[PDB]
């Protein structure tokens, strides 16, 4: 114990990483097929379990600790799985490693406090969750009362069993709905349901889960268009309608006034230490070191031409042009403009560089590099002329062609500095890069735990309609990570729901149960999505405001 | 004369009058017929449209006689324009600027419209950066994605030069239903073939609506002139997320956060904090300005114990456990139960009936008809077991106290103290700004209106966007398709279903031979514009309510709270049926001693702190057994925190009568 402080604590980060890129790179194939690649990563698994039970044994030589008793259930899990596969549903336990990557967070106390300051934020909440519970409860109700065994007639064919529309739709439940219209076709009872029978609202539920999805403004005119289908126009837009106003729009409201009182709660407690007086201190040194360092040097060590108002709008219709040569490439574009472009690239390539050089023999070398406008200019600068000599050099570039005009594109970088205005903000966020970066981390690994996760439950599993391949799946790691973002995003969420519904195997039997995966995925994903890019709109936000106030005071 | 019409413009009618017909006019003007111009309601709505330019031009030439800025401008050209009618397409959708000079006529209308203006013009700043980096990513994308998302009509041919001819299809993937297409080699709706695509991609992208399907796309991207390949550079993907992660979900959250300060510091333009802070701004208020509350203790104990049985926490328990069955029961109703099921749960909905028919008599003669509307959650059940015995008979029109009986509920389970004062605070602050939610149906109505005159002929298909369910044919409809573009559901596809080359509804009148003329390229600045605003309008108004409600977002319970004041009312009104404003001072003991301890004393005797204490603290030299409710309260915010001595109480009473609110000759008392 006296030589495990600094070695054993890194060795086990390590291991926990090596273990997270090791479930990273296993390929889930249907149908139980494999490749060697997964027959090696069983191997390194068995060696991660091996050093994971001896390191969880000697600690004990414990359990107070909630993240011990997380290592330990996982390590005995393994060694359950293990024996079981060994001795011997099999594979389905094998779900229990993705935690591997959550232990990780204990070994970094600044993503475990971040985390601990994210979960205590969720307690001023709980009230609208149980608000929106009793919403969710009450229309789903409502929706079993009124809305029950009607999404069951589509436009058949004349005596056979086949749907007449590619895209099916209720007819009239009681000849107010929709009709068919084709000479020959009829419609009768005996259908599945819109979305192969996931959404409607004869259980509760269905129920349940479709007035959820309306609620997360996701295929809620779905529901809407087919009630419509199914019943009058008259009734069923009172029920959606208002349930979106209510549901979310209400909602949203609710849990922004309480996230942003609760940030703003936080700001008059830390004003008590004096965290922005730091931050006033560093900034108002900074004004008084330009003023004194040029007039220091230039009594002894030509430069006002170059400073002149008539350079500054020289270098801004220089800029401008570039924009224009950049922002002038279309497809099918004439030859004659490339020829231009090429001209100009060349002509403003030589006009820029000789400009540098001007003002290099007129300002000084060592006070470029010490604001990071100069360094960054040089950067542009060598990179354009190392496109312009690659080009027209023997190498072809193919690819390259495209990456240079992106570098190049970055001068308006030069005419934006002079704001003044707005950089209170940029040096704000500039100098919570500690605290941004830790909230992306921390992000970031929420999305990586639940990729695995999926790549786990879903992996190879939406092979069953057998008609189309599906893009949104759980194949690879990359596949699973967009997966996984495209949920966080919103959009479309309810298909990858549905197909992962019916993997395993639809409205009936217990493939249900797995719909809240993506309940949990969207809720306590946006819920993160909402405190770490609110936080930096908010903290770094006011402070500027005050920044500005404070130096409005002395200007 | 001059004078003359003067007085009759500035009558307490006259306005109101004018303002009445303007929005009676605007509501004429939401009510025509887009598809057919020879029509008997358009004609009726014609006849309407005369009446109103004849009393306009009456108000124009009578305000200006009296009087002989750019309000009066707008209210010459909206009438102005209608007198050259009487290309006609431009001025009929001109002529829907009638509501806009309503503004002018309501002073909260035109402060809130002030305020959205200056909320504009400090966001600037924050629009231009986001439009920069918009515009280099779309320079970027240029540069990627340029001319390759291109693709035949069959995933077989991949260039243009074979993608050419018909070509056997089959339907649904089956091998044995064929049928023969056309390949032809189509672009992308959303492409990046020069900078105003891109641009118009990357905000569809950024509006989270059919970004997977773009993404997807450039995965995809092979080349400048050939076919898609199956995942072909995965890796391009970091150009949409770092796009997506940029933009929308760090300086479009930086918006909002700004938005959110700005009204914060406009909250803050007062100082009113002279020697006082906001902690003291919210309970000595409360403490100053006040009312007992009544428990109505009844007499004959007859009732008096038949009310005592009502009154008690073990039966609110029971019909709290009473309804969560009867809930409970009403959810597991499903799809094609069995008959005995179904038998057994309508018996057990006349068992519910018939208790909860009880129990609101049971309720009444303990507790007499007269005040059972004196409470509002009371009245709640009143009206709700009548339905209840009306459908037991309807059963062997009949869904409305069906749907009706599912508020108990929420009647019996709100009574919390958290969720309940949540929502009324929130519907309070609601309908203290009911000018922003103005605004929005101003705008929902001005685009809707010209979505009518605009796209309202493109014919309903069933496999399109514009289908029977989402059209531009009649307001209501229009309303509802810009509902669901402020949702943010299909708002792009919509665009494209309204584009130039539309197929055109029988219904409407064109020459023949031209069917397909439906449509404007002016749908993309339509839905777009629509879009921005409608954002911009509801975050204004989120941001209104949640900045009139600050005081309890940040109400830090841990030191003090509205809360105390309410049990201390309650307390008050215990040995109190009635207010009667004044008590005696022997129940005062039991008043102090029943108070928490951070507001009244602590946990230990009163012998030592509390008996010290109310001869010490400064009272009214009043009787033996009258004490006003005004005085004690204010005593004891005193007693709790801002403690001053003995003799400079005055100094309390100066600072009242120099930052609290006017007294009201009601100070008087309350200084001694
Ligand atoms: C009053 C008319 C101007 C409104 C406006 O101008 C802008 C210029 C640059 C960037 C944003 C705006 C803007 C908005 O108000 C605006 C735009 C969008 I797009 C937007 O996001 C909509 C969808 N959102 C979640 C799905 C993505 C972040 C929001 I919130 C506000
Ligand atoms: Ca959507």
């Amino acid at each position: 114990s006296i030589v495990e402080w600094k070695p054993f604590d890194i060795f086990i980060l390590l291991a926990i990483f090596a273990n997270c890129v090791a479930l990273a790179i296993y390929i889930p194939f249907p149908e139980d097929d494999s490749n060697s690649t997964n027959h090696n990563l069983e191997k390194v698994e068995y060696a991660f379990l091996i050093i994971f039970t001896v390191e969880t044994f000697l600690k004990i030589i414990y359990v107070r600790n909630g993240w011990n008793l997380l290592d330990f259930v996982i390590v005995i899990v393994g060694l359950f799985s293990v024996i079981l596969e060994q001795l011997t549903d099999v594979k389905a336990l094998r779900a229990f490693r993705v935690l591997r990557p959550l232990r990780l967070v204990s070994g970094v106390p600044s993503l475990q406090v971040v985390l601990n300051s994210i979960i205590k934020a969720m307690v001023p909440l709980l009230h609208i969750a149980l608000l929106v519970l009793f919403v969710i409860i009450i229309y789903a109700i409502i929706g079993l009362e009124l809305f029950i065994g009607k999404m069951h007639k589509t436009c058949f064919f004349a005596d056979s069993d086949i749907v007449a529309e590619e895209d099916p739709a209720p007819c009239a439940f009681s000849g107010n709905g929709r009709q068919c219209t084709a000479n020959g076709t009829e419609c009768r009872s005996g259908w599945v349901g819109p979305n192969g029978g996931i959404t409607n609202f004869d259980n509760f539920a269905f129920a349940m889960l479709t007035v959820f999805q309306c609620i997360t403004m996701e295929g809620w005119t779905d529901v809407l268009y087919w009630m419509n289908d199914a019943m009058g126009f008259e009734l069923p837009w009172v029920y959606f309608v208002s349930l979106v106003i209510f549901g979310s729009f209400f909602v949203l409201n609710l849990v922004l006034g309480v996230l942003s009182g609760e940030f703003s709660k936080e700001r008059e407690k830390a004003k008590a230490r004096g965290d922005f007086q730091k931050l006033r201190e560093k900034q108002q040194l900074e004004e008084d070191l330009k003023g004194y360092l040029d007039w220091i040097t230039q009594a002894e060590d030509c430069r006002a031409a170059v400073k002149s108002v008539t350079f500054y709008w020289l270098v801004i219709v220089l800029v401008f042009l570039n924009t224009l040569t950049i922002s002038s490439e279309h497809y099918n574009q004439p030859d004659w403009l490339t020829q231009i472009q090429d001209i100009a690239n060349k002509v403003l390539l030589a006009l820029f560089t000789c400009e540098m050089l001007v003002k290099m023999y007129s300002l000084g070398l060592q006070a470029y590099f010490v604001s990071l406008f100069n360094r960054f200019d040089c950067f542009v600068v060598c990179g354009g002329i190392t496109e312009t000599i690659l080009v027209e050099l023997e190498i072809m570039s193919p690819l390259g062609i495209s990456v240079f005009r992106c570098v190049r594109l970055l001068r308006i970088f030069k005419v934006t500095r002079h704001w003044t205005s707005l950089s209170n903000l940029v040096a704000s966020l500039l100098n919570s890069m500690k605290s941004i970066a830790s909230l992306l981390l921390l992000l970031f690994l929420f999305i990586i735990i639940f990729s695995l996760l999926g790549m786990q439950l879903f992996g190879g599993k939406f092979n069953f309609d057998e008609t189309q391949t599906k893009r949104s799946t759980f194949d690879n790691f990359p596949q699973a990570l967009l997966t996984v973002f495209q949920i966080l995003t919103g959009e479309d969420w309810n298909a990858v729901m549905y197909d992962g519904i019916m993997a395993y195997g639809g409205p009936s039997s217990s493939g249900m149960i797995v719909c809240i995966y993506f309940i949990i995925l969207f809720i306590c994903g946006n819920y993160i999505l909402l405190n770490v890019f609110l936080a930096i709109a908010v903290d770094n936000l006011a402070d500027a405001e005050s920044l500005n106030t404070a130096q409005k005071e002395e200007a | 004369i001059r004078v003359g019409c003067h007085k009759l413009i500035n009558h307490h009618i006259f306005t109101n009058l004018i303002l009445v017909f303007i929005m009676l006019s605007s509501a004429a003007l939401a009510a025509e017929d887009p598809i057919r111009s020879h029509s008997f309601r358009n004609t009726i709505l014609g006849y309407f449209d005369y009446a109103f330019t004849a009393i306009f031009t009456v108000e124009i030439l009578l305000k200006m006689t009296t009087f002989g800025n750019y309000f009066n401008l707008l209210d010459m050209l909206v009438v102005g324009v209608s007198l050259v009618s009487f290309v006609v397409k431009i001025l009929r959708v001109l002529r829907v600027l009638r509501p806009l000079r309503a503004i002018n006529r309501a002073k909260g209308l035109k402060h809130v419209v002030q305020c959205v203006f200056v909320a504009i013009r400090t966001i600037g700043n924050i629009m231009i950066v986001t439009t920069l980096l918009q515009f280099m990513f779309a320079c970027i994308g240029v540069q990627l994605f340029k001319g390759k998302f291109y693709r035949c009509t069959d995933e077989a041919k991949s260039n243009p030069e074979e993608c050419r001819g018909l070509f056997i299809l089959y339907k649904d993937g089956d091998v044995d239903s064929p049928v023969v297409r056309e390949r032809i080699w189509q672009n992308s709706d959303f492409n990046f073939d020069n900078v105003l695509s891109a641009m118009m991609a990357l905000f569809t992208v950024s509006t989270f609506e059919g970004w997977p399907a773009l993404l997807y796309k450039a995965i995809d991207s092979n080349g400048e002139n050939i076919g898609p390949i199956y995942n072909h550079r995965v890796e391009i993907s970091i150009f949409f997320i770092i796009y997506i992660i940029i933009v929308a979900f760090f300086m479009m959250n930086i918006f909002v956060g700004f938005v959110i300060v700005t009204f914060q510091e406009q909250g803050e333009k007062e100082y009113k904090n002279c020697e006082l802070d906001k902690n003291q701004r919210q309970c000595v208020e409360y403490a100053l300005k006040a009312r007992p509350l009544r428990r109505y203790i009844p007499k004959n104990p007859y009732q008096y114990k038949f009310w005592y049985v009502v009154n008690s926490s073990p039966f609110e328990y029971m019909m709290f456990v009473l309804i969560m069955l009867n809930t409970l029961c009403l959810a597991m109703q499903h799809y094609e139960q069995s008959k005995m099921f179904n038998d057994a749960m309508d018996i057990l909905n006349m068992v519910f009936t018939g208790v909860f028919t009880v129990e609101m008599v049971l309720k009444v003669i303990a507790f007499k008809p007269k005040g059972y509307f004196s409470d509002a959650w009371n009245t709640f059940d009143s009206l709700i077991v009548i339905g209840s015995i009306i459908d037991v008979a309807l059963s062997e029109s009949i869904t409305f106290f069906r749907l009706f009986r599912v508020m108990r509920l929420v009647k019996l389970l709100s009574r919390g103290e958290g969720i309940r004062t949540l929502l009324w605070t929130f519907i309070k602050s609601f309908q203290a700004l009911p000018y922003v939610a103005l605004l929005i149906a101003m705008l929902f109505f001005i685009y809707a209106v010209i979505g009518m005159q605009m796209f309202g002929k493109v014919a309903m298909r069933d496999n399109n966007q514009i289908n029977r369910n989402n059209n531009f044919q009649t307001f209501p409809q229009a309303v509802l398709l810009l509902f669901r573009c402020a949702t943010g559901e299909a708002w792009q596809e919509i665009m494209l279903a309204c584009l130039p080359g539309k197929l055109c509804d029988p219904e409407s009148d064109y020459n023949p031979g031209e069917e397909y003329t439906c449509g404007s390229n002016f749908a993309i600045v339509y839905f777009i514009s629509f879009y921005m605003l409608c954002a911009f309008l509801i975050i204004n108004l989120f941001v209104a309510v949640i900045m009139d409600n600050f005081d309890y977002l940040t109400r830090d319970w841990s030191i003090l709270g509205p809360h105390h004041l309410d049990e201390f009312k309650r307390i008050w009104s215990e040995y109190d049926p009635e207010a009667k404003g004044r008590i005696k001072h022997l129940d005062v003991v039991t008043l102090l001693r029943r108070i928490q301890p951070p507001l009244g004393f602590g946990k230990l005797c009163p012998h030592r702190v509390a008996c010290k204490r109310l001869v010490a603290m400064n009272m009214p030299l009043n009787s033996d057994g009258t004490v006003m409710f005004n005085a004690t309260l204010f005593a004891l915010v005193r007693t709790a925190l801002k403690i001053k001595t003995e003799g400079n109480l005055e100094q309390a009473n100066e600072e009242l009568r120099a930052v609290i609110k006017k007294i009201w000759k009601k100070t008087s008392m309350k200084l001694l």
